[PDB]
């Protein structure tokens, strides 16, 4: 069917 | 600069520097305390006398905390005379070594001993990695345990990895008591190590057990004498292959279990088809109980007898596999490639003492 | 988001020569793989045996991913805590092998592999992280 939406990435250092 | 590698045993430690070719310092794994502050190692087992003696490795696996961070401490100050933070650290495990165990090394290597970076690597896989090779099968036993131990490039595979609690010890304490049956006597502490030495220089495996029986029974040919301390001279004679044929027969000890050349064969076969032959093809002998003459040539035999008629199979028993785990992590830690897989600091601060569990393996 | 930045993400240190996300529910797909590689290829097969009741008949028959012939390391997958699975590729007349982790979220499968001579630590760690972001992220 579809894939669902990605969440957010895990913020960077 | 060096790395350090730290091989601790049921029965020995062996310590030392990464680029060597053998551990500066082997010594007893043993922590003593005044019967009624401490002392480890030979020192422990001079001044056994007035000690209570502790043993914190048992069958390869960590039992007393307190234990193993003095030998730890002793190692690094006394034995080595380094300083832990400066140095990344090499440890060695048992094969199936509980996870909590696992944290526990990382979280005193680096909270207790400040350790740069560490790493934590199984027994077995060091020996192969001795030998040259990257895939193949290792039969480790020493002083408090047997293990077989299917590796694939590297990679131990833990499930097809087999114990024996049959070992050393239990050869020399069933040599002991052979003996006795023969007429001298063997019982105390200080014969036991007189026993251990008699096992240690004239016990053999020999390759057809019930021709060697017969053949100690029809001359005295095999007969060797060996000087005891007390200055008085005695002889051995099947009692020389009847200790080491445990290994194969642990009937002789009253257990139920398979012997080394059947386990071996176990744990093959719990593995991967397309990996069977490059285990037959390469089965590693290490450790101590190992050191036995005709102990590779009796594990030929027998896996020959056990695999197809068209394996080829291969038992390498190395000159130098008493120290086969360590030479290995010496080996493995001086590698440019090893210096990615450290734990460092960083990580561990980031992640703790489970970061282990991840890396590893 | 979408998901080919999770890709992204997975590829930019240089360690890696494949990720895919793969969800295992219901009917299994791969959301979002690196074009032209193994995992990319993954089917509804592979994934059930990833997933599945079966434990122990990978071990000497192996599996695969995408047609490509792994072996199984450890196997976690299942075990709150650890979520994966450590594996290594075979191959014929001498070519290389690479080190591959699995890691199960709510949702979604990670998979993971190296290029030639990265250990399997490395990799597993860097599975592991992400699966964690995405369990904490309800997926
Ligand atoms: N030449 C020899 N022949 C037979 N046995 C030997 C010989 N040399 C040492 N051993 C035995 O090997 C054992 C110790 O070996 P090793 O150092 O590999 O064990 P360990 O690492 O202390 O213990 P483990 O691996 O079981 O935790 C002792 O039982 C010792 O008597
Ligand atoms: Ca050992």
């Amino acid at each position: 069917g579809g894939p669902p939406p990605a969440p957010p990435l895990p913020a960077a250092q | 600069v060096q790395a350090l590698v730290i091989d601790n045993g049921s029965g020995m430690c062996k310590a030392g520097f990464a680029g060597d070719d053998a551990p500066r310092a082997v010594f007893p794994s043993i922590v003593g305390r005044p019967r009624h502050d401490s002392y480890v190692g030979d020192e422990a087992q001079s001044k056994r006398g007035i000690l209570t003696l502790k043993y914190p490795i048992e069958h390869g696996i960590v039992t007393n905390w307190d234990d193993m961070e003095k030998i730890w401490h002793h190692t690094f100050y006394n034995e080595l005379r380094v300083a832990p933070e400066e140095h990344p650290v090499l440890l060695t495990e048992a094969p199936l070594n509980p996870k909590a165990n696992r944290e526990k090394m990382t979280q005193i290597m680096f909270e207790t001993f400040n350790t740069p970076a560490m790493y934590v690597a199984i027994q077995a896989v060091l020996s192969l990695y001795a030998s040259g090779r990257t895939t193949g099968i290792v039969m480790d036993s020493g002083d408090g345990v047997s293990h077989t131990v299917p590796i694939y490039e590297g990679y131990a595979l833990p499930h097809a990895i087999l114990r024996l609690d049959l070992a050393g010890r239990d050869l020399t304490d069933y040599m002991m008591k052979i003996l006795t049956e023969r007429g001298y006597s063997f019982t105390t502490t200080a014969e036991r190590e007189i026993v251990r030495d008699i096992k240690e220089k004239l016990a053999y495996v020999a390759l057809d057990f019930e021709a060697e029986m017969q053949t100690a029974a029809s001359s005295s040919a095999l007969e060797k004498s060996y000087e005891l301390p007390d200055g008085q001279v005695i002889t051995i004679g099947n009692e020389r292959f009847r200790c080491p044929e445990a290994l194969f027969q642990p009937s002789f000890l009253g257990m139920e279990s398979a012997g080394i050349h059947e386990t071996t064969y176990n744990s093959i076969m719990k593995c991967d088809v397309d990996i069977r032959k490059d285990l037959y093809g390469n089965v590693v002998l290490s450790g101590g109980t190992t050191m036995f003459p005709g102990i590779a040539d009796r594990m030929n035999k027998e896996l020959t007898a056990l695999a197809p008629s068209t394996m080829k199979i291969k038992i390498i028993a190395p000159p130098e596999r008493k120290y086969s785990v360590w030479i290995g992590g010496s080996i493995l830690a001086s590698l440019s490639t090893f210096q990615q897989m450290w734990i460092s600091k960083e990580e561990y601060d980031e992640s703790g003492p489970s970061i282990v569990h991840r890396k590893c393996f | 988001a979408g998901w080919n930045a999770y890709i992204d993400n997975l590829m930019a240190d240089g360690t890696c020569q494949d990720a895919a996300i793969v969800g295992y529910k219901d009917s299994p797909s791969v959301w979002a793989a690196v074009p032209g590689k193994t995992f990319v290829n993954i089917t509804p097969a592979e994934v059930g045996v990833l997933v599945g009741k079966d434990r122990s008949s990978f071990y000497v028959n192996g599996l695969t991913l995408g047609g490509q012939k792994c072996s199984v390391i450890r196997d976690s997958l299942l075990q709150d805590g650890e979520f994966s699975m450590d594996l290594r590729t075979k191959s014929t007349g001498g070519a290389p092998t690479f080190n591959v982790t699995v890691t199960k979220t709510d949702k979604t499968l990670v998979l993971l592999m190296g290029k030639e001579g990265v250990h399997g630590g490395l990799i597993n760690k860097k599975c592991y992280e992400m699966a964690s972001h995405l369990r904490r992220s309800q997926y």
